[PDB]
């Protein structure tokens, strides 16, 4: 092998699925915060008065 | 390593090599032989091998008036700034550590490495070596100065190393001549030498004997004299031309210096832009820098998007669509637009 | 001549050259002209023909230190380190005896011939040559140095001279100028000086009569006066600069350095191919090497024989037909396959 390959390599990464995180300022009437959360279902965004699935 | 570098350079005693070309037309042991040119870096300096010791001192003493190197006597000495590095003209010399001479060339596909501080009339070799800029960045020069350029770089190491990895230099081997000793056929004489020579007859117990003792011989060959290559607390790295006259392989460990760093990098950013804006297609209108690969893709559906190295005062037809484009054309960020 | 060089050198003295490339818009009578260049080569050392006595001492001496060289008088020599051959940078010094000078220098635009001891750092020319390498084989770099084929190429005669070719050592020359002269407004006075000269008056002894050292003559106006400079024993050629109006047309021997013989070269050879044989069509993926050409030539009454720069990554697909082809691709003998 080089000498710099643990200096640098090269990926190749078969790929699995994938999962979009997403991040919504809510304006939550008079709330206006930011939430961030991945986007799969199971995560609730616990606002103030708020339980948001993204 | 690098650190105290008199004990790397203190192991073995550096030994010179036959290289193919040597000064136009000739193979010869030179102590300039390039024993590789590594040039591991995006920063663009290159560290080869230097047939002599890089930094090597005749009596192990590290200071610039001892390039010390194989000559016969153990050390071909010079003083350390008469290498040059003629890539297409002298390039820089920025270091030496052990048996490799890291410095940046100038652009090319053949590279020569010489010595003169007692190097035969600047004893020199001339090897391929594709030292080619690939820089990032859209640009093609080599000038920081407006400073638009914070890109990363593959650095090379500018300092001395502690150790990183270890090419291994040991067991002074020899490799194949004729030349060792003297003798008229009963009368040989063997004498002190400057390479450890094997003491070779033609019948008798001459073979070998690395020895630089003074013997007379006799009931042998008058070219049956074998002065055979050796070595003692000498070794060099691989033997590429290099005869092995080793048994047993083995060596000791030297760490070629300045290990390259994640560096910084200064591309200059490139003339700003023209846009025309028509109906649902854009004009890039372009003066020319040193040349420039634009990229004007098209954001949005599957992707009708297109990138070229642009190389002249031009425009191009970046289609805007309603899903727009990117026009990196250029170092900036490549940010499009919609229709109007 | 070549073996007693100095019987040749000592024949004609050497003289100066009004060469009009001198530094850069002016041109004069320098010690730098050239006289003309030697391309017998596959190997390609320029024999540049020098005007001063480069490879003979000034005393006439076979002083390989000593470049001698020709001023107004006759030793405008230095040392032989002063020469220098800047074509596209500093190429390789090859060889020189007298008048002529041999030596293998770089890709360039002209060879500049340059003598540093009086030409004040390199008082010198550059005549316009194309110092091109037509290298032969299907490859096409300028690498000797790995085992890769050796090939036949006519390459310049490299050692000392004893007679090939007779340079005409001959024409005892004439020259233009208004200078020679002296005189003190009523009196004339010519000396001894390096012009064999002639008096040009409007009338007296310094408008016939001998030269070579002081005469004064009473009652010559200034306006009148002129010494000439012809040359005689010897000379340069066909005079470049050289105004010969010498009347004798007479020639002697010179000996050009070391006609050529058929040499060899390290050819290199490159990587192989791959091979896709399909039906009744071949494909041949060439890694790249330094660039190189390769024919694709079929088998059998004409079959596309075709060329192609072989200079990058990629596949031909040479149709290989039921009567066949040839693949030459590089340095090998270049047999195709049949169908199959």
């Amino acid at each position: 092998r080089a000498d710099v390959c643990k200096h640098d390599h090269a990926a190749a990464y078969r790929a699995h699925t994938a999962s979009l995180r997403a991040k919504i300022k809510v304006t939550y009437g008079t709330v206006n915060q930011t939430v961030e959360a991945y986007v799969n279902g199971d995560h609730a965004v616990t606002i103030a008065g708020t339980k948001f699935i993204f | 390593s690098t650190a105290n570098h008199f004990n790397a350079y203190k192991l073995t005693r550096p030994y010179v090599a036959y290289c193919a070309d040597c000064g136009m037309g000739h193979s010869c042991h030179s102590p300039a032989m390039i024993e590789n040119i590594q040039a591991d870096a995006t920063d663009g300096t290159l560290k080869i091998q230097f047939a002599s010791q890089i930094g090597l001192t005749k009596t192990d003493t590290h200071d610039h008036t001892k390039i010390r190197y194989a000559e016969g006597h153990d050390i071909a000495e010079a003083a350390r700034s008469t290498l040059k590095v003629h890539s297409s003209s002298e390039c820089t010399v920025t270091g030496t550590m052990g048996h490799f001479i890291l410095a940046k060339c100038p652009p090319g596909e053949r590279i020569s490495v010489s010595f003169v501080d007692s190097k035969n009339e600047h004893r020199t070799c001339r090897i391929a070596y594709h030292h080619e800029q690939r820089l990032i960045g859209r640009e093609r020069f080599t000038v920081r100065p407006h400073h638009g350029i914070e890109l990363p770089c593959t650095t090379y190491q500018l300092t001395t190393a502690e150790t990183s990895e270890e090419i291994d230099m040991h067991m002074p081997p020899d490799i194949p001549d004729r030349t060792i000793l003297s003798q008229q056929s009963g009368n040989v004489k063997i004498t002190v030498n400057g390479r450890t020579v094997r003491y070779s007859s033609s019948c008798g117990s001459q073979a070998v004997g690395t020895t630089t003792t003074d013997k007379t011989i006799n009931s042998c060959t008058v070219d049956k004299c074998q002065a055979y290559v050796t070595s003692h607390t000498k070794w060099q790295f691989n033997s590429p031309f290099v005869p092995r006259r080793m048994q047993a392989e083995r060596k000791g460990k030297v760490h070629i210096p300045f290990p390259l760093i994640n560096t910084t990098c200064r591309v200059p950013l490139a003339p700003e832009a023209l846009v025309r804006s028509g109906k649902r297609e854009a004009t890039l209108s372009l003066h020319p820098i040193h040349p420039t690969l634009l990229s004007y893709r098209t954001f949005g559906a599957e992707r009708v998007f297109d990138e070229q190295w642009i190389t002249a005062q031009t425009e191009v037809t970046i289609p805007v669509p309603v899903e727009g484009v990117e026009y990196q054309w250029g170092n900036h960020k490549p940010q499009r637009f919609v229709v109007a």
